[PDB]
RNA sequence: CGACUCUUAGCGGUGGAUCACUCGGCUCGUGCGUCGAUGAAGAACGCAGCUAGCUGCGAGAAUUAAUGUGAAUUGCAGGACACAUUGAUCAUCGACACUUCGAACGCACUUGCGGCCCCGGGUUCCUCCCGGGGCUACGCCUGUCUGAGCGUCGCU
RNA sequence: CCCCCGGAGCCCCGCGGACGCUACGCCGCGACGAGUAGGAGGGCCGCUGCGGUGAGCCUUGAAGCCUAGGGCGCGGGCCCGGGUGGAGCCGCCGCAGGUGCAGAUCUUGGUGGUAGUAGCAAAUAUUCAAACGAGAACUUUGAAGGCCGAAGUGGAGAAGGG
RNA sequence: GCGAAAGACUAAUCGAACCAUCUAGUAGCUGGUUCCCUCCGAAGUUUCCCUCAGGAUAGCUGGCGCUCUCGCACACGCAGU
RNA sequence: UACCCACCCGACCCGUCUUGAAACACGGACCAAGGAGUCUAACACGUGCGCGAGUCGGGGGCUCGCACGAAAGCCGCCGUGGCGCAAUGAAGGUGAAGGCCGGCGCGCUCGCCGGCCGAGGUGGGAUCCCGAGGCCUCUCCAGUCCGCCGAGGGCGCACCACCGGCCCGUCUCGCCCGCCGCGCCGGGGAGGUGGAGCACGAGCGCACGUGUUAGGACCCGAAAGAUGGUGAACUAUGCCUGGG
RNA sequence: CGCGACCUCAGAUCAGACGUGGCGACCCGCUGAAUUUAAGCAUAUUAGUCAGCGGAGGAGAAGAAACUAACCAGGAUUCCCUCAGUAACGGCGAGUGAACAGGGAAGAGCCCAGCGCCGAAUCCCCGCCCCGCGGCGGGGCGCGGGACAUGUGGCGUACGGAAGACCCGCUCCCCGGCGCCGCUCGUGGGGGGCCCAAGUCCUUCUGAUCGAGGCCCAGCCCGUGGACGGUGUGAGGCCGGUAGCGGCCCCCGGCGCGCCGGGCCCGGGUCUUCCCGGAGUCGGGUUGCUUGGGAAUGCAGCCCAAAGCGGGUGGUAAACUCCAUCUAAGGCUAAAUACCGGCACGAGACCGAUAGUCAACAAGUACCGUAAGGGAAAGUUGAAAAGAACUUUGAAGAGAGAGUUCAAGAGGGCGUGAAACCGUUAAGAGGUAAACGGGUGGGGUCCGCGCAGUCCGCCCGGAGGAUUCAACCCGGCGGCGGGUCCGGCCGUGUCGGCGGCCCGGCGGAUCUUUCCCGCGCGGGGGACCGUCCCCCGACCGGCGACCGGCCGCCGCCGGGCGCAUUUCCA
């Protein structure tokens, strides 16, 4: 509030009474009298710059970073390494770019969504979803924030045709659409690799959406996938091929421990 | 205390900006208060152009704005009585009627007849009652449509 | 996850919606289960427990198998006293020990003129929500 | 081994830190946008079987009828009730009620003085006297009544 | 002929490479190391909260607190042992702060030394016996001595108090 | 305001009351300014200023770099000489 | 190592302003909790990231009752607009090209017509290219493969130093003009000089740091000033009415 | 000296109405500082801000051009982005500081006076009846009043209008009721009431669990419900709830047909005849405040004080001069817009009892001040009071036993219970105040040990004892790698197909209007180029992108191998 701790009439008798020069209270016949207001070091008091509304809340970016967080966010999906890097308990699933058939779309009861995410052996994510409720460390008990959890495999839609009804009870799966995508859902924390598991209808779309390489993105208005810094990003065979072996410098490596000098 | 090269730097804080500070918490939720509005006056109205009743096409006056062309306020009314139409009557056909546009040219103006004489065409005039007389288009031009034309009445590209 | 605005879900103000609550709401909250004879009998599966109903204790240090029948009901104290549910104070004058609703199974309902419309009602609710999904 | 003193530890006080809670705030949104001479906001004084305070109420005073609700209320009494009953209690609230001040309004603020009408006792309007009810503030509008003017005239 | 390392048998091996290789990891040489005001870097230094994550911990005892208990770090601090305590809590990767106190005649609360000390010294005065009582220098009654001495320490009022 | 006058008195306040606000008034001036380790490390001088308890600019300081050199048998450059 | 005790040596109480503090300088009895460089805006440079002569971002719009959403996504909106892509003058205004060759005006360091090249040159220039010659290889010689060294020679980025050149302002001086008009019309030249200029670009947006400001502005601190109010129950007088 | 009109003006406790006060976040008139900044200060600035005062509303104000502009021109107001920290102001310093255009939200326009026309065509209040009555009205009837000729009503208002002539085309809306039909978006409008899934299943902890394993798919069941709260811990299933075009009952809102009562003869275009605008205002002089507005933006006071092809504006005074553009002096108006008050809600990277509002509690309370005003402290027993009966000592406060409790080492200011400080027990010390740094020594509390700590781990040799293999083949499975790129799939660079090209599209100020559709333009086709897709063939990167055979090796299983082997143990 505008008002902490000023709305007191304090003077600071001062100077001459030998107490402190801090504005006192006046008057009275209470405890509050002659005790120090506006001040960050008394009790009461303010604090130091009043937390003010107009602070810088909300942030930016430029439209294409955040598209091509995206990408990386998405390119991770795949890649089981960099998946189950992020703990997604993903060692039984047949295919890491999951697709299901386009009848998930239209599913509208949770127990068929229980009984595909065992068919495609992704009970074990919601199952360790499942045992990491527990209660939360600090002050957020007391603030709506109570119970915590992991998050599970996200399942992605081209079309709301009831799936989101079905999937909806299942914790820790979130629904996103294609159209729709989010940073904030495919890549939680800031880390990559999520699981995902796309239906056959929005697994078309996705180049159609935000484009292949040597074609426009032909749903975005002017965008193509961002190129690389280099392509063949290993180097543990560009460092045994023929061409470069051939032009180095022999190694050294006789480790000349220093001699005492006698 | 200017250090070393910098700019002059009038800063408007002087007067005391602390109090009327207007910060912009209700953006999102005004972007929705508009959007009910805007689709509830489109449901209240329904066989009509959503966006608004018909408006000419107009010139930007100053010489930097020469060459654009914009949707005007209104129909001006010596564009009327050469389409005929009264100038009581359009404004209940969805013909926005400017009575102060001052017309010094008849480029601009066949160019804004022409709306006109395009509107009335493509318009499709409910009859006053179920059962009504002349100028109400038929029932087969009827049935057609309850389109709201979403979005400005023949936009004007320039 | 709950979707209606309009509703609160705050974990301080339905704790506040609970301990000033007024005792015409305070009835549906105690509300006990019925036994699985009952809840066969009448497709009912709870009820506000009432004065001089039947009951068992389910939980808590002597729960049992013994049915007693409620005495009253403290709604300001929000708990209810049982018929041989007592413990013996220092002078030998013995009370009642409360018990709350949720903590215990009906097992004879006492029934009126009220309550029989009301395990009707109920009963024709839960059989129409099955004939809407059906 | 004297006592005192000091350090440390075991326990015991003194004190209320830390920690864990939280029917409270703060902030930001949303809907609504609701006073008063038919007497408001505010203030006073009363009102519970045992009740000081908070709260709730207004001599019909911890509420009235009504409608939902449907067996309590509770600190202890005490109770009606028939819990097959407006039916205990709570919620709603739309019927009725609204002590004294207060723009406050017969004049004044002592709580004092009046006037004008009516209806009881008194009277047999006999005036008090006693009791009870209705009026009696300022400003202003429209109309109404009674007027004033060597104002303008008209008829005489 | 002078041959093949799936075997020369290896102090050189170019055919395959460490335990070592978190490649912002590991390793070998040298040189050098004062410090206020100030700057910079590093802090698996610490505090609260969020997005992740730890198939984390927890009524077979969490936080806090207490410890002449065993230790680690140059240090910020940290880990363990026991104890009491009775419900929650921390590790890592990122984000956010009202984030670290010896001090400001700092604020609030608490507590000492001073100290069982200064003090309980303005208007001459008390004593005996009894009663009551668990208990009497101090109450009450009786007796004695006394003072106020009617411009009163007496008898009634105003304002104020309630 | 009131003063037979002392700047007296005006509710313990008077060379100019008390109360709340403008108000977190201004301060070139006192006081304080909270964890470790590692590396570098000053000034009190210059000109101008209603400047002399302060600033401005010079220096002195640190950080960030870059351009190259060649101890990789094969160096130009600088210097409190 | 930490508890108590003993000894030998060392050793003044911290914070602070200060040329100098153990100071006969000031703050500090003790212990708990609280307690001081913050946010916003505006620049500046450094750094990270996206895109790149462009690049946004806002406000709007299109998609929800948000659970997570007052999020995310999308829009010839995306350029209306800002910043950049161009300067220079007070202003009317003008506005970044030169070189070369041939031909034609008398090549007159002047004016015009056809062709070629296109951002000039010098010196350093990381530096790549070419490389004479070496240096072996079990023989004398032959000879193609592989590198090491490599005198010398070439292109030469970035940048720095310099000379040129062009744009605009101003001056000087001087020539020829074009002619929808008439020249108190407009247009070109040579030489100097003013410019935050061009001389084949580097910006935009988003983060973070440091610094400087405007903000209460690192926290605490005046003597004052102003606007409205409440007091004569004390006391200062005057009055009214009582008492001595 | 009368009576009667009217004009002025009084009095009524006359009939009927209405105004005051409160709130005050947002709003509208006025008033209006000084701290402060400028390193002094007086102009400036703070600032048309605080305080003061008046007045409202659910929004207010503004608003239909006496505008903007200089364009090939725009078109009420308000708000947002922008203009732009720019034009201008300023001891040209500190500092101040707009607009126009463009984009967008929203979008709605209208009345008078006058001039005229109309027999005042008008309005108000009475009195009787018809309907209606908890926003007092409609219908009719009355020599029942009165206002009005010093001016009410209909047409009409500058966009032109009226009146005429003839040109054309044919006529439902409004209101008072009376009903009735579709409950009418959060996906049934507003509000209320009542209602709608699934374990208290096994075992086990515990004072009590909502915990730990288990239970026909992370176990059983439900899942359009797994939010939250309650419950003797940590619960989707126990309870309330939650989800759900879930159900049911009232009420209210709002819209849709019928009946009735009344109102209403309401058009459109052409030619002519007239008809016109708001005065102590504009404008000028001047003085004062104001803006940024400058030889004067706006506002005022005083003085002067108009015009009718006039007047204002056209951002340096002035004359002359042309152009442009509006129409002042009268009035009404929804929508976007604002809300630190109020009612009712929802949420949070917020605070968590010295924090967060002064106020988590009997808080604007206790209490102070004559008064204006000032203004606190203070949350937690347990789960349930089961709040200590009884015995005993004491005048009593307090104790000792007992009891309750999971716990009273939770006892009514009672969770946890720190430090300072104090009490006592234990141990050690003690003439240079204590404390301290380095170095050891002595004693302690514990801690590690050992009742040898001789620490282990290979390999080997020897002596004991025991089970089956390794080595080898044979059957099967599964890999690895390899190449013949062998056969096929895959993709890179190239070439060919001009084959997708129209059975590939998108893009392009490329091109054609020979086209088509619509009104030179728009839309659509057809031509063109750039780009992306099919057929096949060739070369090559043969690429972790595979599949099949062949091979080589490995491994496991199963057989065969019985013991100079191969393992175990001591
Ligand atoms: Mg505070
Ligand atoms: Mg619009
Ligand atoms: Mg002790
Ligand atoms: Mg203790
Ligand atoms: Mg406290
Ligand atoms: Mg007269
Ligand atoms: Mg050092
Ligand atoms: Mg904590
Ligand atoms: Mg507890
Ligand atoms: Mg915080
Ligand atoms: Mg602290
Ligand atoms: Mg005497
Ligand atoms: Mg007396
Ligand atoms: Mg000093
Ligand atoms: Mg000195
Ligand atoms: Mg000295
Ligand atoms: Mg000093
Ligand atoms: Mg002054
Ligand atoms: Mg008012
Ligand atoms: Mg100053
Ligand atoms: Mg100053
Ligand atoms: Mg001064
Ligand atoms: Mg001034
Ligand atoms: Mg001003
Ligand atoms: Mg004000
Ligand atoms: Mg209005
Ligand atoms: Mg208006
Ligand atoms: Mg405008
Ligand atoms: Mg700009
Ligand atoms: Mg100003
Ligand atoms: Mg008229
Ligand atoms: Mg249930
Ligand atoms: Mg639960
Ligand atoms: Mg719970
Ligand atoms: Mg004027
Ligand atoms: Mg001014
Ligand atoms: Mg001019
Ligand atoms: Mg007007
Ligand atoms: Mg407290
Ligand atoms: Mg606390
Ligand atoms: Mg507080
Ligand atoms: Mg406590
Ligand atoms: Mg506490
Ligand atoms: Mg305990
Ligand atoms: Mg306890
Ligand atoms: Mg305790
Ligand atoms: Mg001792």
């Amino acid at each position: 509030s505008e008002l902490a701790g000023h709305q007191t009439s304090a003077e600071s008798w001062g100077t001459g009474r030998a107490v402190a020069r801090i504005p006192r209270v006046r008057g009275g016949g209470t405890h509050r009298s002659g005790q120090g207001a506006f001040g960050n070091m008394c009790r009461g008091g303010r604090m130091f710059a009043p937390t003010k509304t107009w602070r810088r809340w909300h942030r930016r970016v430029n439209t294409t970073q955040k598209r091509y967080a995206i990408c990386s966010a998405l390119a991770a999906s795949a890649l089981p390494a960099l998946v189950m890097s992020k703990g997604h308990r993903i060692e039984e699933v047949p295919e890491l770019p999951l697709v299901v058939e386009d009848k998930v779309e239209s599913y509208k009861k949770t127990k068929e969504a229980v009984l595909l995410l065992k068919k495609l052996k992704a009970w074990n994510d919601i199952k360790k979803v499942y045992a990491s409720q527990r209660m939360r460390a600090g002050k957020g008990k007391m603030r709506n924030r109570r119970r915590i959890q992991r998050r599970g495999p996200c399942i992605i839609y081209n079309e709301d045709n009831g799936i989101i009804k079905a999937f909806r009870n299942i914790p820790g799966i979130t629904l996103l659409n294609v159209s729709k995508l989010n940073i904030l859902k495919l890549a939680p924390g800031g880390h990559v690799g999520r699981f995902c598991i796309w239906t056959e209808s929005a697994f078309r779309k996705l180049d159609e959406l935000y484009g292949t390489w040597r074609k426009a993105a032909t749903l975005k208005s002017n965008y193509n996938l961002p190129m690389h810094k280099m392509l063949n990003t290993d180097l543990s065979r560009i460092l045994k091929s023929p061409e470069i072996q051939r032009a180095l410098r022999a190694p050294r490596k006789k480790i000349h421990r220093r001699v005492l000098k006698k | 205390a200017p250090s070393r090269n910098g700019m002059i730097l009038k800063p408007h804080f002087h007067k005391d900006w602390q109090r009327r500070v207007a910060t912009w918490f209700n953006q999102p939720a005004r972007k929705i208060r508009r959007r009910k509005a805007r689709q509830a006056k489109a449901r209240r109205i329904a066989p009509r152009p959503a966006s608004g009743p018909l408006r000419p096409v107009v010139r930007c006056p100053t010489v930097r704005y020469h060459t654009k062309v914009r949707a005007g306020r209104g129909f001006s009314l010596e564009e009327l009585r050469v389409a005929g139409i009264h100038k009581k009557v359009a404004r209940t056909i969805g013909i926005s009627v400017d009575p102060r546009r001052r017309n010094k040219c008849t480029e601009s103006l066949q160019a804004n007849v022409q709306r006109l004489k395009e509107y009335r065409s493509k318009l499709i005039l409910f009859p006053r009652k179920p059962s009504a007389p002349k100028k109400g288009d038929s029932s087969a031009e009827e049935l057609k449509l309850a389109t709201q034309l979403t979005g400005p009445v023949m936009p004007i590209r320039n | 996850m709950k979707f209606n605005p309009f509703v609160t879900s705050d974990r301080s103000k339905n704790r506040k919606r609970h301990f000033n609550a007024p005792s015409h709401i305070r009835r549906k909250i105690m509300s006990s289960p019925l036994s699985k004879e009952l809840r066969q009998k009448y497709n009912v599966r709870s009820m506000p427990i009432r004065k001089d109903d039947e009951v068992q204790v389910v939980r808590g240090h002597y729960k049992g198998q013994q049915i007693g029948k409620v005495v009253q009901v403290y709604r300001k104290k929000y708990v209810i006293y049982i018929e041989r549910v007592q413990r013996e104070k220092a002078n030998g004058t013995t009370v009642h020990v409360g018990i709350h609703p949720s903590k215990v199974v009906i097992t004879r309902l006492k029934l009126d003129k009220d309550r029989k419309k009301i395990l009707e009602r109920k009963a024709k609710s839960r059989q129409v929500g099955k004939e809407k999904g059906k």
